[PDB]
């Protein structure tokens, strides 16, 4: 359950155009980092790829959370 | 005789009876000064008469006729073909259409002549050149390569 | 002076009114021009409806559609003026219902009542920009993979503004912006003169 | 995707350009989406800059194998549009070139397409038959082919002395040669099998997609646009239009033999009938003043000198003027400002219409039908690309 | 004299440097012609190499912009109106082998000398003499050796003639890269010292040719030597397996002595057409390169050097085999970079 | 009128006769019979240096620009060659010559972007550019190709003979 | 004002086709770049595709995006199938232009109008 976030955490890091070191879980993509909308775009992508599973066109909308990504990726 | 640069000159002058004696002519036939070239091929002026066989594949094509505009799309494949064909190779732009732009040169979508996409040796004018001209530019094509002298500038290089 | 045929100018505009009356909504400006041809003028909406009735009434069966175009008059708000020119094979006549298209107010397509549209509506969309809803497979069919533009409109430029050349460095074919070596001599014709209308 | 492969635009088949994607499960064709536009040169747009008559020429370049035939389309179009029509001799003219330059196409179409199929003898055969139609042209126009003599208002030019006598050797002789090539190919025992029930369309499909030529009259459609709607003087000749019934390609392709035997009933009654007169309106508005008058008469060199450098100043109005152009109904939209030049001209293509049918037509087929049927449609790329 | 420059920029357009460019059928050449042409340079191409072979140069000039002179290098005569209306005379006179009637001091110095010389005569504003990098008169490699003469000649024939003075050159078509990776026909690779302390920095092609153009037109470079080195030096070993590496084909550093390998290049040498390696060659190769103490070239001339990596893909993916063409450089693995 | 191209009992006679086609190749024997039928007639080619296709007065052919039997260049520069040139190939500009006459000081026909309509032919009041007959002006360089005025009025120099031939047939007609 | 829809009632809902196609094109750059053997970056080609969507980030109105979309799908439907080559792709990383400069210094050194 946490292997996930352990999982989402290292992705968000290896983009490199985020979290130097400002990585948190409820940190918000779009809310904090101002990673631009396109870049979450990437980022939920990126996730998909390492998680196995592509998350649908919407509920990357919803989720700007790594814990949140976590929490939808146990589901 | 033996000096040898007399010897390369005859052994040379063979090399160039064989290509210039035996083209073997390829027709993109863009456009219509294809029809013009079908003529060529036809019995009032035989192409095959002067050893230019009626139609070759890329591979096997001594001279690849450009009949007819080159519109942009086509562009890249002419490159293509050209860039498939071997190393003894030429050129005939024929058609005012692929000498320059011709009707359509100020057009969008057509090159403005083949030679600014493959390096051409001989160009025959004329909108549908006629086939007596293209067989004239063919025979020029032939007094051209007689003229080639590549195993002379071997030697005196 | 043409050997008009007065027999033809009437029968054409009576079949006029009928259409017109038939489907009082979508048509407007219904006209027998003066070369006994005749040219409903439909709303875009009436665009599947007017071609349908055509196609199918035993009275005025228009089988083929022989063209789709579109004029492009920048000067009118709708800019394009999609013009359909059909054919009678049984009453041995023709029409043309021309409706109006803007730039970005799609007209519906026709494939359903023509297949013979599939090809007329990419060739509108690419030279002119408009759409077409339903269509099967919009995609350029006369211009180039790349092309950037809608050629026929008359705010494009004649010569356009890329040109391809095979540059050594790059071993491969090449855009550049046009350069001409001698541009387009812009005769100006129009003489200050008019014609008195006859 | 069937190893899908690409028709080659090289390739000897196909008339130049064309860039047929198929994708194959071996050798079947599962889906045929031609690609067009590899020789698309603006002759739409190109036309907008120029005057009507420095336009006549673009229309010979548009399908170039008709090279007269389109260009009648086009004068019958800014006739109509000055409600100006042709003096007798031209249009007997008009319909002689008509039909000659029919048998060029047809012999064109039929001998092309044995080339592709493999037999090559009937092409060099006809194609001896063409060069001295050529010659016609020649020595009526001055170029071999793309003429420009049928302009807006009659011919050019009026027929050498001693053209008609010539157009009649040939005439007289020409049918053996069909005949010949009949000897080769209507009955082969494999023409047959590689042309019959290959690419059979419905007539009900057939109207539908806009075939419009022989392919519908090749359905058993009867539709000539110069028997239904008469253009010219071709109403006062007598011809017989050559339906076909189980239309296949080889149905079809005994048509276009059928029309070049037709097509020699005509050119003999032109010959036979053509009228003593002039060969241009006496407009000097629409037609340009003789070289005669044009020196010696100040009317005529106003009038020479404005033609030649403004134009005909066609009244504002549209038109759609279509043909019998030997690939199908070829016609011209061409609307006018009041301006001597015009404001649109789209150029409709017996071929557009034919190469959408191919999908339509090369189903569950392989290789060789593809090959077959681009030759049952006569597809000249000038007029599909445009 | 001058021409001046109207125009947007790109193909039919002038910039007013009338050209003659006497070695334009080479590696370099092709590219110093690409660059003047795009420019709109006028550029006359001295040639003795048969029609068929220039043709590829005609289509990158635009029409008018390309002229080609027939010219002997024994013959004075025909330098003398080669330049006769050129205003810039830049020259890529060189060729490693030694041929039988043309030996290394006569292309690298005598037919230089002679070319500086008309020019002075004809009155040409600037003249440009290339000569390989780290060229002394006393260096090991004859070619290197001779080169260094040569540039001191010219200097007498042609004060203040720029000489760029380039390090072997990267590029498609060049030995440098190529030569490396066609050892693969050699089962295995000899390398000198197994290919160590040889340190070389590569430069593309094209950053030499637009900062040789870039010389062409711009006051700054009178009697400056420059040197278009790189953006990065390498031990010849990564250069070598990094090679292989693109290429996808195995790789066996094998030593051998320079003794015995000045023989092997002897032996190719031998051969009448081309010889594919040289005596000459190997020294060269095994030359260290020289640390950048001459005056810069690219950068300084306006050119920011081309990593070899970025696109070495290009000029190593016909060396490759049937299969690994697709294979693309950045998954594949970057070689080490040693400054030493 | 229309007429049916392939609109359509079993007999012994009949089937024996169709198994026989379909048997011994009946119908592919007859086809060769017309191939070996011409290998005996004369070919219709032509040597084509020494003997050449006919061309009549007409033909288009190459650009000249023609002069006065006393001398005099005949085109007067009204520039309407230009002006009806469909593809923009013509390019004049002019001056008054110090004879006070008006004459074309640059007369370019890029013949590439030439199409040989034949309408500068028409279009001249005096005539001076005229469609020549010779088609045999293939050229090694693009350049060539472009013809200014004075390769052109050399062209009208060296055919002016037969020029004035063909206007003569000609003339009439138009 | 008033003006009738042509994929997207309002501009959310039409972003988010903006996005799809992001997706869509994020995916495709990796296999283009193999299959056509380019000469770029699978990070570089992705970096265009932005440069791309990002140079229409202005429109506003929800009709010009939703044909702005509709010609980028047919845009990846020709990039894939291979239908674009090499030669067409490769001139979205514009090369052999010289950039032209935009500083009032360059465009008046060279270039009579700006
Ligand atoms: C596309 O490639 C081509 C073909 O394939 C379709 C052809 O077959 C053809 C048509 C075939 C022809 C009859 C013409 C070409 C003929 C030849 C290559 C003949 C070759 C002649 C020889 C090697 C003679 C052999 C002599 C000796 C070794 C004698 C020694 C004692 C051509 C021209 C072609 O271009
Ligand atoms: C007591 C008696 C005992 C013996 C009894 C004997 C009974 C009589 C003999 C019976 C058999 C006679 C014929 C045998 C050979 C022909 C066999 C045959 O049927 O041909 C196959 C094919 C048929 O044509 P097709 O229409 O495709 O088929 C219809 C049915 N599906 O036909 C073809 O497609 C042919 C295609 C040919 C293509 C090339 C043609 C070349 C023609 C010129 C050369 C002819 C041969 C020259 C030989 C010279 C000497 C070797
Ligand atoms: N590529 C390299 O290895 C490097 C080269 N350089 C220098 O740059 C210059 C160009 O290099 P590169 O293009 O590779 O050299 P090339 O081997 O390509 O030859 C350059 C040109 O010199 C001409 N040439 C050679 N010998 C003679 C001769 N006897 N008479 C007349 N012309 C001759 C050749 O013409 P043709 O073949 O038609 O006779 C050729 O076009 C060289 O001179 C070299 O010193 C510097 C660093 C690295
Ligand atoms: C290397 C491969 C080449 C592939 C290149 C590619 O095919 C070409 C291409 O990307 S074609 C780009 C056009 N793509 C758009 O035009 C989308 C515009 N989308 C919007 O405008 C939105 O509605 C919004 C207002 C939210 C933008 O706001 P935002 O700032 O992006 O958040
Ligand atoms: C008109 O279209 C064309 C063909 O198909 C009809 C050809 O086969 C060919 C090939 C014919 C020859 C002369 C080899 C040409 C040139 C062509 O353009
Ligand atoms: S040149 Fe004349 S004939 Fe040859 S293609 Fe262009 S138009 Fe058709
Ligand atoms: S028309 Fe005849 S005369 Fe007038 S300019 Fe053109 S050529 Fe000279």
């Amino acid at each position: 359950l946490d292997g996930i976030k352990d999982r989402v955490l290292y992705v968000l890091k290896l983009y490199d155009k985020i979290d130097p070191e400002k990585l948190s879980v409820n940190s918000h993509f779009m809310k904090d980092l101002g990673l631009d909308s396109l870049d979450q775009v990437e980022i939920i992508m990126a996730m998909e790829d390492e998680f196995g599973f592509e998350i649908p066109d919407i509920d990357a909308e919803k989720l700007m959370c790594p814990q949140e990504i976590v929490d939808y990726i146990a589901d | 005789r033996s000096r040898a640069e007399y010897v390369v000159t005859k052994l040379d002058d063979l090399i160039n009876w064989a290509r210039r004696s035996s083209l073997w002519p390829m027709t993109f036939g863009l456009a219509c000064c294809a029809v013009e070239m079908m003529h060529m091929a036809a019995p009032r002026y035989d192409m095959d008469r002067f050893g230019v066989v009626f139609r070759a594949s890329p591979r096997q094509a001594d001279v690849m006729i450009v009949a007819g505009t080159l519109t942009n799309k086509m562009a890249p494949a002419l490159r293509k073909v050209y860039d498939q064909m071997p190393e003894p190779r030429y050129v005939v732009s024929m058609g005012s259409c692929a000498n320059g732009g011709g009707y359509y040169h100020y057009s969008y979508s057509v090159v403005r002549g083949c030679d600014r996409i493959v390096p051409v040796d001989i160009y025959v004018p004329g909108c549908p050149p006629t086939a007596e001209a293209l067989l004239y530019g063919i025979l020029q094509l032939q007094r051209k390569i007689k003229r080639e002298q590549k195993l002379k500038i071997w030697y005196r290089r | 002076v043409r050997p008009r045929s007065d027999v033809t100018h009437k029968q054409l505009s009576a079949f006029g009114e009928y259409v017109a009356e038939i489907l009082p909504k979508y048509v407007q400006q219904v006209q027998v021009s003066c070369l006994d041809e005749l040219e409903i003028c439909i709303h875009p909406d009436g665009v599947i409806p007017t071609l349908t009735f055509l196609r199918d009434h035993t009275n005025a069966q228009f089988k083929s559609l022989a063209d789709l175009t579109a004029v492009d008059v920048p000067t009118r708000q709708n800019r394009f003026e999609i013009v359909y020119n059909l054919l009678s094979l049984r009453f041995n006549s023709r029409i043309r219902v021309k409706t109006y298209a803007d730039e970005l107010t799609p007209i519906d397509s026709i494939v359903s009542v023509h297949i013979a549209a599939n090809w007329y509506e990419r060739e509108v969309w690419d030279m002119f920009g408009v759409f077409f809803f339903n269509h099967p497979d919009l995609r350029r069919i006369l211009t180039d993979y790349g092309f950037e533009g809608h050629p026929f409109r008359k705010d494009f430029p004649l010569t356009g503004y890329v040109e391809l050349r095979y540059d050594d460095e790059v071993k491969r074919v090449v855009a550049e912006p046009v350069e001409l070596a001698q541009e387009f001599r812009k005769f100006d014709l129009n003489s200050p003169w008019e014609a008195f209308p006859a | 995707t069937n190893m899908t492969l690409n028709f080659g635009p090289q390739h000897p088949a196909a008339h130049g350009v064309l860039r047929l994607v198929l994708e194959l499960s071996g050798e079947m064709v599962r889906k045929c989406d031609p690609h067009i536009g590899l020789l698309h040169r603006g002759t739409e747009k190109l036309i907008e800059y120029k005057t009507y008559l420095q336009a006549l020429p673009y229309f010979d370049r548009l399908d170039y194998v008709s090279m007269m035939c389109n260009e009648q389309a086009y004068s019958i179009a800014v006739e109509k549009l000055l409600n100006i029509q042709p003096p007798p001799r031209a249009q007997w003219i008009r319909v002689l070139f008509g039909e000659i330059t029919r048998i060029l196409n047809h012999i064109m179409a039929v001998t092309t397409h044995a080339l592709d199929i493999g037999a090559m003898t009937p092409f060099f055969w006809m194609f001896e038959e063409r060069e001295k139609m050529f010659e016609f042209y020649e020595r009526v126009s001055g170029a071999r082919m793309h003429a420009a003599y049928i302009r807006p208002g009659g011919v050019h030019q009026d027929l050498p002395l001693g053209l008609l006598d010539d157009i009649y050797e040939f005439s007289k002789n020409f049918s053996l040669r069909i005949d010949e090539v009949e000897e080769m190919l209507t009955n082969n025992r494999i023409w047959r099998n590689r042309t019959v029930d290959i690419g059979v369309v419905t007539a009900e499909d057939a109207l539908n997609y806009g075939f419009s030529g022989v392919m519908l009259r090749g359905s058993g459609i009867q539709w000539d646009l110069r028997k239904t709607q008469p253009y010219d003087v071709y109403d006062q000749v007598e011809f017989d239009v050559p339906i076909g019934s189980r239309g296949d390609c080889y149905d079809r392709y005994l048509c276009r033999v059928e029309e070049m035997r037709q097509s020699l009933r005509i050119i003999e009654q032109c010959l036979n009938k053509m009228p003593p007169g002039e060969i241009k309106v006496d407009d000097a508005k629409v037609s340009p003043p003789k070289r005669a008058e044009m020196k010696t008469s100040m009317e005529s060199l106003i009038h020479h000198f404005k033609l030649y450098t403004e134009g005909y100043q066609v009244p504002p109005g549209a038109t759609y003027t279509a043909i019998e152009a030997p690939k199908g109904e070829f016609g011209v939209y061409l609307v006018s400002d009041g301006s001597s030049r015009p404001y649109r001209c789209k150029i409709k293509a017996p071929g557009f219409a034919h190469l959408a049918g191919l999908d339509k037509m090369s189903k569950g087929h392989m290789l060789a039908d593809v090959v077959a049927i681009i030759g049952t449609q006569d597809i000249v790329f000038g007029e599909i690309d445009r | 004299h001058a021409v001046i420059p109207h125009g947007k920029g790109g193909r039919s357009s002038v910039s007013g440097v009338v050209a003659t460019v006497f070695g334009a059928t080479g590696f370099l050449g092709r590219y110093v012609v690409n660059h003047l042409g795009r420019m709109g340079s006028q550029v006359i191409i001295p040639y003795r190499c048969d029609v068929y072979d220039i043709m590829h140069l005609r289509l990158m000039g635009d029409l008018g912009q390309l002229t080609f002179l027939e010219w002997d290098a024994r013959d004075k005569d025909s330098i003398r109106k080669a330049v006769q209306h050129s205003n810039v005379v830049i020259n890529l006179i060189g060729r490693e082998w030694e041929t039988r009637n043309f030996d290394f001091e006569d292309v690298f110095v005598n037919i230089p000398r002679a070319i500086a010389q008309a020019s002075k005569e004809a009155g040409v504003e600037r003249f440009i003499h290339v000569s390989h990098l780290n060229a002394s008169m006393k260096s090991s490699s004859k070619s290197l050796r001779s080169k260094a003469v040569g540039e001191k000649e010219v200097r007498s024939v042609f004060p203040e003639a720029i000489i760029i003075r380039p390090s072997d050159i990267f590029g498609r078509e060049d030995r440098f890269l190529n030569h490396f990776a066609n050892y693969r026909w050699f089962l295995a690779v000899p390398l000198v010292s197994l290919g160590f302390k040889t340190v070389k920095q590569p430069v593309y092609v094209a950053d030499v040719s637009k900062g040789i153009v870039n010389a062409t037109k711009d006051p700054d470079a009178v009697g400056k030597t420059f040197a278009f080195t790189g953006p990065n030096r390498y031990l010849l070993f990564h250069l070598v397996k990094y090679i292989f590496g693109m290429t996808h084909r195995t790789f066996i550093p094998y030593p051998l002595p320079l003794f015995v390998y000045s023989w092997i290049g002897k032996l190719f040498g031998l051969s009448p057409f081309e010889p594919w390696t040289t005596k000459d060659k190997v020294e060269r190769i095994h030359i260290s390169d020289v640390m950048p103490t001459d005056l810069p070239g690219l950068e300084d001339l306006g050119v920011q050097p081309t990593p070899l990596e970025l696109k070495s893909i290009e000029v190593l993916r016909r060396h490759r085999t049937y299969r690994w063409l697709s294979s693309e450089i950045e998954e594949t693995k970057p070689a080490k970079t040693v400054n030493y | 009128t229309y007429k049916y191209v392939n609109k359509k009992e079993v007999d012994m006679k009949s089937a024996t006769d169709n198994a026989a086609r379909i048997l011994m190749w009946t119908e592919l024997i007859r086809g060769l019979g017309m191939t070996l039928s011409y290998l005996f007639r004369e070919p219709a080619t032509i040597n084509y240096p020494f003997e050449k296709g006919p061309l009549s007065p007409r033909f288009r052919g190459e650009h000249a620009l023609r002069r006065y039997p006393s001398g005099e260049e005949r085109c007067i520069a009204c520039k309407l060659c230009e002006a009806i040139c469909p593809a923009q190939a013509i390019t004049i500009e002019a001056e008054p010559r110090a004879d006070g006459s008006r004459r074309t000081t640059r007369y370019d026909i890029d013949m590439t972007k030439c199409i040989y309509c034949g309408f500068c032919q028409e279009a001249c009041p005096v005539d001076a550019i005229v469609e020549g007959p010779n088609f045999e002006f293939s050229t090694e360089t693009h350049e060539e190709l472009l013809y200014n005025k004075e390769k052109l009025l050399n062209n009208g120099d060296k055919w002016e003979a037969e020029i004035a031939a063909n206007i003569q047939a000609d003339y009439l007609y138009r | 004002t008033s003006v009738k829809p042509i994929f997207s009632r309002d501009l959310n809902e039409a972003k988010r086709r903006v996005r799809e196609l992001y997706r869509a094109w994020y995916r495709e750059v990796p296999n283009t770049v193999h299959l056509m053997q380019l000469d770029i970056t699978v990070k570089q080609g992705r970096d265009k595709v932005r440069e791309m969507f990002m140079k229409n980030a202005h429109v506003t109105d929800p009709r010009v995006v939703d044909l702005l979309v509709i010609k980028g799908k047919m845009e990846l439907q020709e990039t894939i199938k291979v239908w674009k080559q090499r030669t067409h792709v490769m001139r979205f990383f514009h090369e052999t232009e010289t950039p032209r400069p935009k500083d009032f210094l360059s465009k008046f050194y060279m270039g009579h109008d700006p």
